[PDB]
Formats: structure tokens, sequence, C-alpha cells
């Protein structure tokens, strides 16, 4: 069971673009459409909740 | 005798300072410090005096046959390079 | 494709010619598929559809009576004051499952022959080792207490306040079933304990901080994992 | 070098130098002072157990074998 | 001003009554109309004067918790049982316009806005109910214009300061600061350590009466008398030449805590320590100096309003003190306690001046005219009581 | 069995004294060369949200 709900976290962390390493123009879009501080919120939520 | 009750009333005693109540927290401690009884291992930052004494003292109690010749020498050949030093006279 | 391209697409082709009539149909037909589920699946696929359409006509039955009343307490009268408020002093869980030593140490067997010596006995449900535990040497240590099964902390929850807070635990007061599972500080229901309740800013007539509560276990920790407790207020 | 890693370490934590040989070892003495001071704080138990933590080959079993003698 | 005199006899006995009284205020304007608030669904007015019943107000469905009289004194609101609000002419004895409603959960509280702060034409109502909210209602519309949440717990008291402030004390451990204009909060102070029973404001006595006064006279005009008003609630709250409103917070925690929230922010002024059991009422004296709590621990104290410093005790009944009330010349006090008894104690010797035995039953409600004429008792026996020398 | 010492505080401590035994105990961890005396006996016990906002502001 922790092996299935790691992996699927692990899947959608890896995933998603991390905004620390885009280029500022693909990191700023994404701020503007995006509130990135509810983007961050979400995928740190996600990978508190796997560990 | 034998009974265990959960909680254990106190008995007054004449004659003698009531005793601190169940819930009194006691603050007080003493503290010991801990100390390596090791000497400096380089020997180079006491100067030639100490050095003088310390290998006298060594030379007098030291357990070891080597060693005591060693200090012995050591001492010998500073009071053959110079008789002025000589620290303890 | 950039952006809302299937919406565009719907936009400047539209749809299949037959998709409205078939979506029509389908949603006809979903009675009768619903109703051959009902009397067709088997097994755990079973159980939980008529769990899941239980509460479905659950909140359906709900949604009907507030449209239909869309338009339309204790005994004794007290002032707002006395409102949500409540001799014998009880515990709240005064008798619980006496415990066997079975139950409680299971035998260690040590040596190297085939016969060999069963002195040792581990305790199987969780303790308290207490406060700066070294474990005894093991040539002397009867009653061995395994680190995993060793608790720091509880789930007390205030019965007036209706609030839980994670508490340390300072010492373990009575275990009902034996003296000795109480110097061996278990963890088991109906045990009572000592709790720091520093965090719910309890004090007394003057300003002291009391920081040590007695709390009743009312779990069972060797089956749930976890300890969980109740202050005596 | 040693010595400044002594005094980087008792910056720290209570250090003792040490060559384990059970032949010609070096700080037995102050090591055998050391446990005696800590058996003196811990009076009140029976007895007190040390334990030797490290990497591999850093002479764990070595500095034990100096101290016993065996 | 004018000296009031401690009430030692029974004035008039009326029952009316069929449930037990939970809630009594005297009129602002003259101690001739007493209204009370009962387990029988209904509030009720009396003429003092006569010791007779004029109007019985019906419409509740649930114990009216509540009874709280408009600053002007012509509106008189009642908080019940069932999640409403109602407003109800005294004068007539009609219901103005319709019930309140939106309240999820029990009423417990109410806080007329002061008359030197109304606008547009209108009264604004704070109602604190057990669902953890307070909403603030237009009387003359009947409308909500704000909802303040943010409470974990029922909101057991609220108070409307002449800032346009609000004062939530709530059962969540909590007392919370909010702005009366915006609808937002502004502190949220979180030191007690039980439920909050009951807050008081430094300001509460002239707040209740707005421009009335020993003088019996009304100004001609509205903005004569919300100057006036603005006056009196100036002057009560005048410390160091600054207008500070000061708040004080019983709780079940055997504590209060003491607020200045405009000079002090969130650090508390003092904890008033002392009781050995739950503090169930507090209030300051008209004066501003003095402060008096009636604890679950079959006793009365009274502090310093400045530090918050124990001056004296007043220990006589034998059953928890369920409430305090002051005169207005901040010399007497008249407790009523569960044991069936008011006493009137004299605070500058600190000692009982007269005992008020008669009810039968355990006392709920009391209150003292802000002209100190009467002094207003309700409880378990099902009938009110007057009071007078 | 039913007792009333169930109801009671266990332990108290007034806020002077815990206050000088935090500092003091404090100062004795400053210095790692000092060992405490029966620390067992001794009252270690009292020695020993912006993502939250943000989402109740905003869901």
């Amino acid at each position: 069971t922790q092996e299935t709900c790691s992996e699927k976290f692990g899947a959608i962390i890896s995933s998603f673009p991390v905004l620390s390493d885009q280029h500022p123009f693909h990191r700023d879009l994404m701020n503007i459409l995006y509130d990135a501080d509810h983007f961050k919120v979400a995928l740190g939520q996600i990978s508190t909740a796997k560990n | 005798k034998e009974k265990q009750k959960d909680f254990q009333k106190p008995k007054l005693k004449v004659g003698k300072p009531k005793q601190k109540p169940s819930n009194f927290t006691d603050t007080s401690f003493k503290t010991k410090s801990i100390v390596v009884n090791q000497q400096t291992l380089t020997t180079e930052g006491l100067d030639s005096a100490e050095l003088f004494k310390q290998n006298l003292t060594l030379a007098v109690n030291a357990k070891s046959d080597n060693q005591r010749r060693d200090a012995l020498a050591y001492v010998t050949n500073q009071l053959s390079a110079n008789p002025a030093n000589n620290p303890v006279g | 494709p950039q952006n809302e391209y299937i919406e565009r697409h719907r936009k400047l082709h539209g749809r299949r010619l037959d998709a409205e009539e078939r979506a029509r149909k389908k949603a006809a037909r979903e009675g009768h598929k619903n109703s051959e589920n009902a009397q067709n699946l088997r097994g755990l696929r079973a159980k939980l559809y008529a769990k899941q359409r239980h509460a479905q006509k659950i909140q359906m039955r709900k949604a009907i009576k507030q449209h239909e009343e869309r338009n339309v307490e204790p005994s004794d009268p007290i002032p707002s004051y006395l409102l949500d408020r409540a001799a014998r002093f009880s515990v709240p869980i005064p008798k619980v499952r006496g415990i066997s030593e079975e139950e409680m140490f299971k035998v260690v067997k040590t040596g190297k022959k085939t016969h060999k010596k069963g002195w040792k006995r581990i305790v199987t449900k969780p303790t308290f080792v207490g406060p700066d535990f070294t474990r005894r040497p093991v040539k002397y240590e009867r009653f061995i207490r395994p680190m995993g099964l060793r608790y720091k902390k509880a789930n007390v929850t205030h019965p007036t306040l209706n609030v839980t807070v994670q508490l340390p635990i300072l010492s373990v007061k009575k275990n009902p079933s034996n003296p000795l599972y109480t110097q061996l500080g278990v963890l088991t229901k109906g045990t009572i304990i000592e709790v720091n309740v520093s965090d719910l800013g309890i004090v007394t007539a003057s300003g002291k901080i009391a920081w040590g509560r007695y709390a009743q276990i009312t779990n069972n920790p060797e089956n749930d994992g976890c300890v969980n407790a109740v202050l005596l207020v | 070098q040693a010595a400044a890693w002594i005094r980087i370490l008792q910056k720290d934590h209570p250090t003792c130098a040490m060559r384990a040989s059970i032949t010609n070892p070096f700080g037995r003495g102050s090591l055998i002072d050391l446990l005696r001071q800590f058996s003196v704080l811990h009076k009140d138990r029976k007895q007190i157990s040390v334990g030797l933590i490290g990497y591999p080959n850093v002479g764990k079993s070595s500095i034990i074998n100096a101290l016993r003698g065996k | 001003i004018f000296k009031v005199h401690a009430v030692s006899r029974l004035a008039h006995r009326i029952p009316g009554h069929g449930q037990p009284i939970l809630s009594c205020q005297f009129s602002p304007v003259s101690s001739s109309r007493l209204a009370t608030g009962s387990g029988d669904n209904t509030a009720r007015i009396w003429d003092t004067d006569s010791g007779t019943p004029k109007f019985t107000l019906k419409g509740h469905t649930g114990w009216v918790l509540g009874v709280s009289w408009s600053p002007d004194g012509k509106y008189l609101a009642t908080c019940s049982m069932d999640t409403t609000v109602r407003v109800w002419d005294p004068e007539s004895g009609k219901q103005v316009n319709q019930e309140f409603r939106g309240h999820a959960k029990w009423v417990l509280a109410l806080a007329w806005q002061p008359y030197h702060l109304w606008r547009d034409g209108t009264a604004r109502l704070a109602s604190a109910s057990k669902d953890c909210t307070v909403r603030i209602w237009l009387v003359n519309t009947g409308r909500t214009e704000h909802v303040l949440s943010g409470h974990k717990g029922s909101v057991s008291c609220v108070k409307w300061g002449g800032t346009d402030l609000i004062y939530t004390g709530s059962h969540d451990r909590s007392v919370r600061v909010w702005d009366a204009v915006k609808g937002t909060l502004v502190h949220n102070f979180t030191a007690h350590g039980h439920w909050v029973n009951h807050i008081a404001l430094s300001s509460d006595h002239v707040l209740r009466t707005a421009y009335h006064d020993h003088t019996k006279e009304v100004p001609g005009t509205e903005e004569e008398r919300r100057a006036k008003a603005k006056e009196r609630f100036e002057k009560a709250a005048k410390i160091k030449g600054k207008v500070a409103e000061r708040l004080v917070s019983a709780s079940d925690d055997f504590t209060m805590y003491l607020w200045d929230p405009t000079n002090n922010g969130s650090k508390p002024v003092a904890r008033l320590l002392g009781h050995q059991n739950k503090v169930n009422h507090v209030q300051f004296s008209p004066d501003g100096t003095l402060i008096a709590s009636a604890g679950w621990d079959n006793s009365t104290k009274l502090w310093n309003a400045r530090d918050g410093k124990f001056i004296k005790n007043l220990r006589g009944h034998v059953a928890p003190v369920y409430q305090c009330a002051w005169s207005a010349d901040s010399r007497l006090v008249v407790t009523g306690s569960k044991d069936c008894t008011l006493k009137v104690w004299n605070v500058r010797t600190g000692k009982l001046a007269m005992d008020l035995p008669g009810h039968e039953d355990e006392v709920y409600a009391v209150d003292w005219a802000a002209d100190g004429e009467l002094v207003a008792s309700g409880g378990k026996d099902k009938a009110v009581r007057t009071w007078r020398n | 069995e039913p007792n009333r010492k169930w109801f009671t505080n266990t332990r108290v401590i007034s806020q002077d004294t815990l206050q000088s035994f935090r500092e003091a105990m404090a100062e004795k961890q400053k210095d790692p060369y000092t060992v405490l005396l029966k620390s067992n006996k001794l009252p270690m016990s009292l020695i020993r949200h912006q993502a939250k906002m943000t989402i109740e502001r905003e869901p």
C-alpha cells in the first residue's frame, strides 16, 4: 500500500514543473496564470502526505 | 500492612517539619564537571624551564627505565650546553 | 495545439451527427443498466456498489426534504451562561478486561542446545519506559521492553473543552490488571497515566502553572498503534 | 596536527587521544580515569555500559583490547 | 452627581411567567419599565411604579435568552433559542417588522450600536450565536450587513464599543476585536485557558444610557443628542487625555484578563488572579475605577481598574454567585447568587450593607436601575421581584 | 476504585521558579563538560502557518 502511494505521489511531484528551475518568462507566466504560492503549497502538501 | 492502596495518605509526625505537598516541584539541582586528565601531545608551547622541571620529575618518578634514561640524558645535555639553564638550581 | 483547441474544433465543426441521440438513449437506458448492475454484480464490487447507492439514496432524500421544507434543547430553562454545562469520584472507565501473563509476556528462549532456557519475558503491549532510560545488561534483563513498543506522547482530550492535544507522558500511575504492569509502565486500556498539561494553560488559584495531571487511556494501543487518553478533570 | 585536532574536537565534546595497542598503548590511563569519573556519576546504578561507535577500521575493538589488557 | 441608597425591602413581587426568568433589564430612560425574558417563549414588560404587567411579548418558539433595550430606549431586542432575534416597540408592545433570521444555532448575546455611531437613518444590532458567528443586523430593514466568523466555539458574549469595535468572547478560549464598519478582524487574543464566559467594557454604563442622565431631560435635536452621548462616552473612556476603551474578560480557567487594545495591542495590561473556581460575571463600576467579579467559588472580588490589583473580597454566599450589578454612584454592588439570595455590599467599607432574601429558588438575572431607584431580580421561582429602600 | 485524588493537579510550579529553572538549565547545557546529578529525579519535561493562512484566505 505505501509503495503504491509513494509511487503515485512521486509521479505527481517529479512530473509537475519546478518554478525555481524554469526560465523567468515561463516562471512568471505560471505566476500570472496560477498563484505560485498556491502551486507550491499544493505540491508541498503532496510531498508531506507522501512522507 | 500488606494492603496496597492507589494513594498513600501521609502521616503527621510531631516535632518534625511538615513535608512538602505532593504537587510541589523541586527545581534545585547539583552539577559536576567532567575533566579529561591528559597532557598536551605536542609539548611545544611550554617553555624550557617547564621542560626542565617536567623532565626532572619524569626522571625521578617514571616507571620506565628507558624514559628515565632519556630524561636524565636530556637534562644532562642542557646542563652541559649551558650551566645557567638550571631553573631549579 | 494550444489553449481551448477542442472547444474551438467543436465551434468550427460541431460534433458527431448522432451524438445527442446516443447520449439521450444512454441516459434512457441508465435505469435498466442500474437495475442490471444491482441484480448481477458480484462480490466486493457488488458490496461497494450497494454502499455507494445507499449513500446516493440518503443524499437524494435529504435533498427532497430540504426542497419540501424550504418554506417553513434541555428540559429545564437555564440562562445563556449555564448552557453547554454538565459526589462519586469515578473514572470514565472503572472496569476493563483483565490481562493474563501470557497475553502480557511471551517467553524468549536463549541458549545454544536443543533445549533452550526461557527465563526472559518480553512485554507484548506498549510501554512507557520512563525518563532517562538505559537498558539493563543482557545477562541481567528479564523483562524486555522493545524499542518499537515505547510511547512518549499520547493524544489526550479535554472533556470540557472538547479539544485533543498530543501531550507528553510523565509516568504510569496505575495499570489495573497487575501492580507489576504498573511498575513496568505498560500502557493498556483503562490505565491511569500522568501527562504534562503545560499546553492546556491549566493554572491554580494564585498563578502557579499546573504541569502534571492524571489522564486515563481509553483505547487499545496494541491494536490501534496509538495511545488515546481522556483528562481526569 | 593531533593536538590541533584535539583542540577542535574538545571545543565540542570531551575528547581523549589514544593509540590502541595491547603492548604499547597511549592514553589508556586517561580513558580509564574518564570512565571511572562516569562511574562515580552513575554510582547509583549497579554498573555502567560504555558502547563504542564509529566507522569500520577506526580501532574500536583495538581500544577495547588496550583497555582490557588482553 | 447623585447618591444611590441601598435597597432594603421588597417593593413588588409580580408573577406571570410560567417558566424561570432568564434575563432582565431596566429601561434606560427611567426605572418605570422593566423588560424580562423567560423560558416560557415570551418576554414581558412590567410597570414597576404600580407593580403590574403591561405587555406580553409573544412570537418566539424557544426560551428568550436575552433582552436588551436600545440606548435611546425606543426599541427592545430579544434573542432566543429558536435562532431568532426580534425587535419590538416598548411603548406599544407590537413587533417591529419581521423576525431576524439567518443564524444557524442558538443566539446567546445582543449588543446595540451606541447612539452616537448610528448612520444611514437606522440602528445596528450585533447578535452572537452558538454557530460561532456574530451577525450585524440593520434594525429598520431586518437585513444582515456583516457576518463575523472565525471562532472555533460558541460566541458566549458580544459587546459594541464607542469606537465602532466589536468585542467577542467565545468558547474557543479567545476574545476578538472586529471593525464594525468593515466587518474585518482587527485583534485576536488567545491568552485564556478555557471558555470565556463574559467580557465587560469600561464604558458599558454610558453606552447603555447614551444621552439619558440624571437631568431627566432630552436635548431638542438629534445632533445635540448624539453630541451629548459622544461626550458622555469620551468622559467615561478618557484615559490619560486619550479615549481608550478597557476590556476585562473572565474565563473558566479561574482567571481574568485586562486588555487595552488601543495602547497595548495584543499584550494584556494585567492578569487578575485569585478566584478558586470559574468566574461567571465581571463588570466595571460606572466611574471606571473598580472592577467587580462574581465567581463560582462563593465569592465576589474587587479590583483596581487601572492595574488589575486586588483590593478586597466579599464573601457572604454559600452557593456560586451568578450575577453582580453596580450602583450608579459606584458605592454599592448587588450580587445575586444560586443560594436564593441577593446581597447589597458597600464597597468603600467592604461589607454587607443589606441582605435580600425572598427568592425561594435560584436567582438568574439581577439588574440595578440607571438612576438607582430600583433593583430587579428574577430566577427559578418564576416571579419577578423589585427591591427599593 | 473511585478516588478524589484522580481529579487533582499532581505537579504545579510557579512562574518565577519555572523561569529561573529554565534559565539555569539552559546555562547548564551551554557547557558540554558539565553533567547533571540525579537527572531522572529532575523536572526535565519542562525544559523539553503561512500555507494554512493563505489557503484559508484564498481557497
